[PDB]
């Protein structure tokens, strides 16, 4: 939600199968396309929900 | 098949497979008992449900003891 | 995470017991004369 | 209650009218079944 | 003694018996008037 | 095949059907209308008229709270 | 021989437009009264005295908001018979007390028994196996668990579903907020069976319609079928190859395929019924204890599971005063949970 | 040739007769004002 | 070959191996009972029937032994808190041992009946085919069930030759095993009258003996023999399953609502006792009588038994649990140690205030305090910026009467608020949360778990009834419909009566 | 009898449905249930 | 341990997909 | 001993193996979270 | 006693995995044509 | 595919089942104490 | 849980003894 309040989605970060998710990209991004190469680093890309966009656009 | 002492004693109790009384037999008597039983179940249900409330019958823990 | 310590054995046997049952039945079907 | 008579009257006047246009064939269907 | 709800119980019991009795009396009567035809 | 009854298409295209039902159908419709317009429906089923949900001063709902004297409780709620 | 019972059996089983049968003696009065009771209540009957709600066309509701609502919580699980100790034979009072709810629920239950008996009876007369009756056990399991067992486990019929469109939607949201019912694996299996059943319905219908043999000259292909024909009307072989190459697996046995189409939705509904029996006792899948321990100790730990509980807490606090009027809840503004601004 | 009153006839009217009555009732309701 | 879901059908025509399989099933169930009792005895803490009774400890079979009169251990304790009792052989341990030995003997008998399956007894003497005369078997078994039912009621339950049954006062304070005389009037059908349980078994037993003799001596009518397929053992399976799901719904119901056979000292209180404030009313009645007798407030509340206060606490409500919150209730709120006493809240004007209690529906609940008329006087706010009723603004204090905290008053708002949060659960207790590493989340009791399993099993057995009834009545088409099914038998118009070729038009 | 063509029966019956359902939608905006 | 368990079950399902597709019983026309 | 004529062979074909293992593994993937709690 | 929490699953799989292997082999030997 | 001629049936007779189960169960009875430790 | 484990394994061994003796492959002269 772009309010610097990160939601843990992955199994290794304390989720089970029922609670885990791949979390949407940040509200600060809005509808902007956010590919890996627009981030300063993978660490940044992950904080901001980059994986979600890669997944849903390739999936669709 | 194997005969045994106990099997021979019990043999008459397992010898009338398929035997029937003619026609409807005691079916009318059976239906009367089924109807009485339906009414009995309806009575005990409605007592437990407090739909049927009887003198001296307090359906609660706090009746007595 | 403070998970239930019996969750692991519960899940393991939940998988293994019926899976093994089916594998036993499958293999002895294959070995029957064709 | 006048309100009940008021509501019933059209229904009764309808069933009375339908029996007057079917009694020639309803008595015939009844006697036909013997 | 016969409480109000036991009187109500008897009313419901009699009402159900009347409904079932009338239903079967009518069905039996109709089944007797309009029998199926079978060949010899 | 079929089951012996007269076909519905036969019935509803016949003059006699419409002689009968040009009366019975409007009569039933008018009877239902009057069931409401006379106000009888309110009293049969106990449904409040628009001016009868609340008394003028209180604004509390007449909820039934007593299983076996509920009938007398709605009656007390109705006298208000 | 040929006595009155057999003469009655003859008449009951006549081939007529609407088959009757012995089962019809139970089915037709109970189905008619359950339906007639619903139309009567939704057209004319209030919920003012049981719920504080208007619920009929007469009061101004529309098709989406009318209902036959449950009795007041103070009625407990009373059968609420018209001649019973609550209404005491007063038809008007009976309606105001919610008597039409138990009337519909109970005539509905016995009607459903009659319908499944009808399924058995007709199958036996026509000479088919009674799999349709067996599949109908899933509707019965749902009706009995949701409309009878669930309220019987709770405080009263009040918490059963009310018979109406919006009333049922409220039931769904009550189950989310109070039971966290979406978290329950028996509901999840229900969802899988319903959505999987709908998937099978669509994919099988489409596959048959798109592997048809050309059995006529028309571009509209429905006429090129004869019910008495011996031949399959579509190619199982072509359908099997298509799905094998598209999806990786395909049906090859038509009998298994059609059994599976029954098995999937029937089993899903049965699983959802088991979960509701649990919820009758508040035996919920409400929480994950390990999540709660971590979140209580670590105020930076957040998952979609903790997010949904916050939504449940709002549902409970904001809906309970009006949804549970017998509780006389007064929640001052300052205690209501809410986020910023909203 | 055809019977007029059948089981079908009864089943039709147990539904049709109240439906028309109800539709007249609901029609009248559209003119009620608070 | 047979698919996996039909392997047991090899028993249908093999009465001897069916008996063997039934013996093995019986051995497994008896062995479960023995093992379950031993596991419970190895884990049960008998030292406190007041605040740590069996139903707080997840005990499932222990209450069933106690209900029928097994109340003592060979180690010297009894479930009513006695010491130095001699139970004889029929202690909890003796019952477990007996079930284990029974299991082994049934297992051995199963082996014999499996090997020696081809007994002449199981052959029809005329045809030489396997045959069971199920109508006469029913009479024999019904006669035996009637005798046992009658004897259970006439000798065991009465104490005439046996121990009696568990009975208690209306508040579950003084329960014990007692002889119970039968109740032959209408109150015998009151589910809360134990004398009706005694009368039931005497009267139903006698009826069972008579009906059994009828069923031994009178053959079924031909019309019923054919209609119910009385030559097909699967008809018995169908109707037996029906009777069993009926019984299972009944025991689920009487467990959930309570009856003379589901007493609260054995299975825990019911949810309805919380809904109706059953224990709170009796507590308040007793306190008011003490006060009217001149007692001080401290004396009046100190006269309340800890056991009565503990029932007036939502952690013992069976509708507060979770499907996957496993184990004993003690694993949630902890092992109860002592009543803290009755908390009385007051504001700075000295008006007594009452905490609104949590209904069972709510996993969480706000803290709201009202005066005696239900007017809100204090609460714990969420948003603070427009708070009017905070404990700080209203000067809320809490004083305790009875229990550990008797005579104490707290004024520090966080402490007062802490106690108010416990008061939404009813009476306030001190818990040991360390011994079991309790997690603070409510679990249900054996009353709840029993009800859940038996309602679920009953509903599933409805499917089994439908399935086997179908297989019984449609056996001729189980492999499919007649390949040359007359199209006139399913089309319309050909037969006057559906499925009757003799009614061809 | 076939004196009244089925397509006329269908057309008139259908128009009747439209009229009465139309009345019910009118009633959503006037009188009870209109929010006004 | 719980993460290993979840990923293990998932991995078994994916392996099952592979065998169910490429090592299925071949459909044979008769 | 003389042979029991009621014995029958049992079968599970490969498709049934795959369907059953799928059911078991998916049920385990579903229920395991609640077992760990 | 404070035993190792993996001891239960270790023992269970130690028993189950090789025992099941042998049961599979035995049953499919019995089912072979004689 | 053309059939692989190197395949062979596999056998485990009942005595070998009993010997193997005895080995496994006794090894488990022996080692379980050290696994629980 | 450890006592249950030890007693369970022991019980399985005793059961195996029973089957190994009374349900052995019968020795047959050929
Ligand atoms: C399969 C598919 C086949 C299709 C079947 C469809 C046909 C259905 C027809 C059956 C109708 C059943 C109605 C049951 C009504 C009921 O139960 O009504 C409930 C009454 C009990 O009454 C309740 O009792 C409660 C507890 O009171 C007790 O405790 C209180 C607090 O201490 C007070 O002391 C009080 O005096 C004392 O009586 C509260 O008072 C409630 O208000 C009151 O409603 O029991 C009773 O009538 C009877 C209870 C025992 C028999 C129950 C058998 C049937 C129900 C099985 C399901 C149970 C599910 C449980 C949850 C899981
Ligand atoms: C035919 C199928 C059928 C079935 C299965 C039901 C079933 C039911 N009805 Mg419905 N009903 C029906 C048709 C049916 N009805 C019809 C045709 C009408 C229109 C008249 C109604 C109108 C109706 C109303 C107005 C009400 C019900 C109600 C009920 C419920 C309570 C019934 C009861 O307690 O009876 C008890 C009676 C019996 C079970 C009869 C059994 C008779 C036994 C076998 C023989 C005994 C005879 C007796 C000894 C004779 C002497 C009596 C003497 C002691 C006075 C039950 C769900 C009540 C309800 O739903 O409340 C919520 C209710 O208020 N019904
Ligand atoms: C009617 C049966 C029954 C009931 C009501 C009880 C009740 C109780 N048991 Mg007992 N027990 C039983 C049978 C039962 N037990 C059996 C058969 C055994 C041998 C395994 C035991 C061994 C046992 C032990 C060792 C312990 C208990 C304990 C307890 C207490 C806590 C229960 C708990 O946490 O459950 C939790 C229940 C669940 C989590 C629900 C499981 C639901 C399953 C997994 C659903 C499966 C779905 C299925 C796979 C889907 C199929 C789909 C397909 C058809 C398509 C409670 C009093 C505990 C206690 O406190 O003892 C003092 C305890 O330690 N029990
Ligand atoms: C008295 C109870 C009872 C008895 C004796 C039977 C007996 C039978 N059933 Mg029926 N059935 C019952 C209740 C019963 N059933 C119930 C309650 C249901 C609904 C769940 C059914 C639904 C049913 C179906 C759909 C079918 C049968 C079939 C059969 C026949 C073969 C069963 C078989 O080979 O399984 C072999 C089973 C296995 C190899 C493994 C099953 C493992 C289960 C699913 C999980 C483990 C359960 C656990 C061990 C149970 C503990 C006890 C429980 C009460 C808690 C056999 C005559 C079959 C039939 O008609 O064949 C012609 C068949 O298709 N039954
Ligand atoms: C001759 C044929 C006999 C057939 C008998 C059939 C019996 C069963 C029929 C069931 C009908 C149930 C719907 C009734 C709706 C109604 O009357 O609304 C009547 C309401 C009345 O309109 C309301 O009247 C009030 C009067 O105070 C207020 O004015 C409200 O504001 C106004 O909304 O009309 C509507 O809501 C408009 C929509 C109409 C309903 C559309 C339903 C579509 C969904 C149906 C799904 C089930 C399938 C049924 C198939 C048949
Ligand atoms: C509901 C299904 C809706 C979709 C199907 C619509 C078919 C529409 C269709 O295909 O029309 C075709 C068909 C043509 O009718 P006919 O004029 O040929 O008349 C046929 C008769 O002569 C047959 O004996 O219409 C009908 O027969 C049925 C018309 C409705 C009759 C309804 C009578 C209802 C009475 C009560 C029924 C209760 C049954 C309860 C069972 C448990
Ligand atoms: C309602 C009709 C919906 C029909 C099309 C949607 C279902 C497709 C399912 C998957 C393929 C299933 C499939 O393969 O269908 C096959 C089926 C039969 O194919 P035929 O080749 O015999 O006929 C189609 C053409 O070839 C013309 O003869 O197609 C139809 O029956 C079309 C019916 C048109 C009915 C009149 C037009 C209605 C169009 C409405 C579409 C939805 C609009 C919603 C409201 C705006
Ligand atoms: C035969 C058969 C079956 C079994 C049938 C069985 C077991 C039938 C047994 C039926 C029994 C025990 C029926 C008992 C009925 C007793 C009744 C109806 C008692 C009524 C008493 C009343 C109304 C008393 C009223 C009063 C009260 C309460 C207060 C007093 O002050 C005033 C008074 C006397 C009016 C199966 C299982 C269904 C299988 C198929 C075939
Ligand atoms: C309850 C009760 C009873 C019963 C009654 C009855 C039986 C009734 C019935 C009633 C009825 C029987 C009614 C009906 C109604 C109907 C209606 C009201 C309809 C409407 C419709 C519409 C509105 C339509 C719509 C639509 C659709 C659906 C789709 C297509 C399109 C349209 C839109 C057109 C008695 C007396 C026994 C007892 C007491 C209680
Ligand atoms: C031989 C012998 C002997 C011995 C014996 C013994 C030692 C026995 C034991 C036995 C036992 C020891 C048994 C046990 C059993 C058990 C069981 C049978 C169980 C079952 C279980 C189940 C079935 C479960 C289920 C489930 C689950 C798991 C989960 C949850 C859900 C449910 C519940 C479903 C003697 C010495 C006497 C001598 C003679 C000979
Ligand atoms: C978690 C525990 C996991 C343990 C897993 C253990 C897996 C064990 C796999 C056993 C492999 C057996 O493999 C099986 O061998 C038999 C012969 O013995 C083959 O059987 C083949 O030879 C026999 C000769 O008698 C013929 O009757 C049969 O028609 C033929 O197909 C099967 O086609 C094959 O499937
Ligand atoms: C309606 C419930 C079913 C009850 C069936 C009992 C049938 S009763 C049956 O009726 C015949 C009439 O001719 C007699 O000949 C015969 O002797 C009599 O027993
Ligand atoms: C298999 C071991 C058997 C051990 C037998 C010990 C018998 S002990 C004996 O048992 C009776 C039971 O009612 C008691 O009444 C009696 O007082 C007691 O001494
Ligand atoms: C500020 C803390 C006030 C001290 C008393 C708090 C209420 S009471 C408190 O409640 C705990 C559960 O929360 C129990 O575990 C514990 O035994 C009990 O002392
Ligand atoms: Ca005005
Ligand atoms: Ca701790
Ligand atoms: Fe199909
Ligand atoms: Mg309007």
């Amino acid at each position: 939600d772009g309010i610097r309040e990160p939601v843990s989605g992955s199994l290794l970060y304390g989720n089970n199968i029922i609670t885990a998710a791949v979390v949407p990209s940040s509200n600060a991004i809005g509808l902007h396309l956010y590919p890996i190469w627009d981030a300063a680093s993978l660490d940044e890309w992950l904080y901001n929900g980059g994986p979600y966009q890669l997944i849903i656009f390739h999936f669709l | 098949a194997r005969r045994t002492w106990l099997g021979d004693i019990l043999r008459p109790l397992n010898s009338e497979y398929g035997k029937v009384a003619p026609g409807w037999g005691t079916t009318p008597l059976m239906a009367v008992f089924m109807g009485l039983f339906l009414v009995f179940l309806l009575i005990i249900l409605e007592i437990y449900n407090s739909t049927l409330i009887l003198d001296g019958v307090n359906v609660s823990w706090k009746a007595l003891g | 995470m403070e998970v239930n310590q019996l969750g692991l054995i519960a899940t393991a046997l939940f998988v293994l017991v019926p899976s093994v049952f089916l594998i036993i039945l499958y293999v002895q079907t294959e070995s029957q004369q064709k | 209650d006048w309100r009940v008579l008021v509501v019933l009257l059209p229904v009764l006047l309808a069933a009375g009218w339908a029996v007057r246009n079917i009694l020639p064939y309803a008595v015939k269907q009844v006697q036909k079944l013997l | 003694t016969i409480t109000p709800s036991l009187k109500g119980f008897f009313i419901g019991l009699l009402s159900g018996a009347v409904v079932l009795g009338l239903t079967f009396a009518v069905l039996i009567a109709i089944s007797q008037i309009d029998k199926v035809q079978r060949s010899l | 095949g079929t089951t012996g009854e007269r076909p519905f298409s036969d019935i509803i295209t016949s003059v006699r059907y419409w002689v009968i039902h040009s009366i019975t159908i409007p009569a039933l419709f008018i009877a239902g209308w009057l069931f409401v317009s006379t106000g009888l429906a309110y009293d049969v089923f106990g449904t409040p008229r628009p001016d009868s949900y609340y008394a003028q001063e209180q604004r509390s709902i007449p909820l039934v709270t007593d299983r076996f004297e509920a009938k007398q409780q709605v009656e007390t709620f109705l006298e208000q | 021989e040929r006595g009155w019972f057999d003469i009655l059996d003859d008449w009951l089983k006549r081939d007529r437009f609407v088959f009757v049968g012995w089962s019809g003696i139970l089915l037709f009065p109970c189905a008619y009264l359950a339906l007639g009771g619903w139309l009567t209540g939704t057209t004319f009957v209030t919920s003012w005295y049981t719920h504080g709600l208007a619920s009929s066309y007469l009061e101004g509701c529309n098709f989406l908001t009318v209902a036959v609502s449950t009795p007041a919580n103070s009625m407990g699980h009373s059968l609420l018979l018209l001649w019973g100790p609550e209404a005491q034979g007063d038809f008007t009072r009976w309606c105001q007390l919610g008597g039409l709810w138990t009337f519909i629920a109970l005539h509905g239950a016995f009607g459903l028994i009659g319908f499944m008996l009808r399924q058995f009876e007709i199958a036996r007369l026509v000479g088919v196996r009674p799999y349709n009756a067996i599949a109908f056990s899933a509707p019965i399991a749902v009706f009995v668990s949701v409309f009878l067992i669930y309220p019987l486990g709770q405080s009263s019929w009040f918490f059963a579903p009310s018979f109406g469109v919006a009333a049922i939607f409220r039931f769904l949201l009550f189950f989310q907020g109070f039971h966290n019912w979406t978290l329950n694996p028996f509901h999840m299996m229900g969802v899988a069976g319903v959505l999987g059943g709908a998937l099978l319905c669509a994919i099988h219908g489409a596959t048959v319609e798109n592997t048809l043999f050309q059995d006529g000259e028309g571009a509209s292909t429905f006429r090129a079928f004869n019910p008495t024909q011996a031949e399959e009307t579509y190619s199982m072989v072509t359908a099997n190859r298509f799905w094998s190459q598209i999806f990786g697996i395909a049906f090859s046995n038509k009998r298994w395929l059609h059994f599976f189409m029954l098995f999937v939705p029937v089993t899903g509904l049965w699983m959802s019924a088991i979960g509701v029996v649990g919820l009758a006792l508040n035996l919920r899948s409400y929480d994950f204890i390990s999540q709660e321990i971590r979140a209580a100790e670590d105020p930076e730990f957040e998952t979609f599971y903790t997010k949904n509980l916050l939504l449940n807490e709002g549902i409970r606090a904001w809906m309970a005063p009006q949804d549970q009027p017998h509780e006389n809840f007064v929640f001052p503004e300052e205690v209501l949970p809410r986020g910023n601004a909203l | 040739s055809y019977p007029i009153f059948t089981v079908r006839w009864v089943a039709v009217h147990t539904l049709a007769v109240p439906t028309i009555f109800f539709l007249g009732a609901i029609a009248a309701m559209q003119f009620i004002q608070r | 070959g047979l698919p996996w879901y039909r392997v047991h059908t090899v028993l249908i025509n093999d009465p001897g191996r069916l008996i063997a399989a039934h013996l093995m099933h019986t051995a497994l169930v008896a062995g479960w009972a023995g093992s379950m009792a031993l596991y419970e005895l190895a884990t049960f803490d008998p030292s406190d029937p007041v605040l740590n009774p069996m139903w707080r400890q997840g005990m499932f079979v222990l209450p069933f032994m106690a209900r029928l009169g097994v109340t003592g251990s060979w180690s010297g304790w009894s479930i009513t808190g006695e010491t130095g009792i001699d139970p004889g052989f029929w202690s909890f341990e003796g019952v477990a041992l007996a079930h284990i030995v029974l299991s082994g003997l049934l297992f051995l008998a199963a082996c014999w009946h499996w090997v020696y399956w081809d007994l002449e007894l199981f052959r029809d003497p005329r045809t030489g085919e396997p045959a069971l005369d199920l109508p006469k078997m029913f009479g024999i078994h019904l006669f035996l069930a009637g005798l046992l039912c009658f004897g259970f009621g006439a000798f065991h339950l009465t104490g005439l030759f046996g121990p009696g049954m568990w009975v208690s006062d209306p508040y579950g304070l003084t329960g014990s095993v007692q002889p119970v005389a039968p109740e032959w009037g209408p109150d015998g059908f009151n589910p809360y009258n134990p004398g009706g349980v005694v009368a039931h078994h005497i009267a139903a037993g006698i009826v069972g003996i008579i009906a059994g003799l009828f069923h031994i001596l009178v053959r079924p009518p031909q019309r019923l023999y054919k209609a119910l397929r009385m030559g097909n053992i699967e008809t018995v399976l169908s109707s037996s399953i029906a009777a069993v799901f009926f019984a299972a719904f009944v025991v689920a119901g009487t467990m959930w609502y309570g009856s003379a056979t589901t007493p609260i000292e054995l299975f825990g209180p019911t949810r309805y006792q919380w809904d109706s404030s059953y224990f709170q009313q009796e507590i308040n009645r007793r306190v008011q009588a003490s006060l009217a007798s001149g007692a001080t407030l401290e004396e009046a509340w100190s006269a309340i038994p800890e056991k009565l206060a503990f029932y007036d606490y939502i952690g013992n409500n069976p509708a507060k649990g979770g499907l996957f919150r496993t184990g004993p209730m003690n694993k949630g709120d902890g092992i109860a140690q002592a009543w803290k006493g009755h908390a009385v809240f007051r504001n700075k004007e000295g008006e007594e205030l009452f905490v609104r209690r949590m209904p069972a529906f709510f996993e969480s609940f706000p803290v709201i305090l009202t005066d005696k008329n239900g007017v809100v006087k204090a609460d714990i706010p969420f948003r603070r910026a427009e708070s009017k009723y905070s404990f700080e603004q209203q000067g809320v204090t809490v004083s305790f009467y009875g229990g550990e905290l008797n005579g104490q008053t707290f004024t520090d708002p966080p402490t007062v608020k802490s106690y108010a949060r416990k008061a939404i659960f009813g009476e306030i207790f001190e818990f040991d949360t360390e011994t079991l590493n309790s997690d603070g989340i409510f679990r249900t009791s054996p009353r709840g778990w029993f009800t859940f399993a038996h309602a679920v099993f009953a509903l599933l057995f409805f499917f089994g009834h439908i399935w086997h009834g179908a297989r019984t009545l449609f056996r001729d088409v189980f492999s499919g419909i007649d390949p040359e099914l007359s199209p006139e038998q399913v089309e319309w118009g050909f037969y006057q009566k559906v499925g009757d070729v003799t009614t061809r038009r | 009898g076939g004196r009244i063509p089925l397509w006329i029966v269908a057309t008139v019956a259908g128009m009747g449905v439209i009229v009465i359902v139309g009345l019910f939608f009118y009633g959503a905006y006037a009188g009870l249930g209109s929010s006004l | 341990m719980e993460t290993i368990t979840y990923v293990f079950i998932f991995a078994c399902i994916i392996a099952l997909f592979f065998f169910a597709i490429f090592f299925r019983e071949p459909p044979r026309i008769t | 001993m003389e042979p029991n004529p009621n014995r029958q062979p049992v079968e599970l074909n490969r498709t049934s193996l795959y369907l059953g293992l799928l059911l078991i593994l998916v049920l385990a993937l579903l229920f395991s979270s609640y077992f760990f709690n």
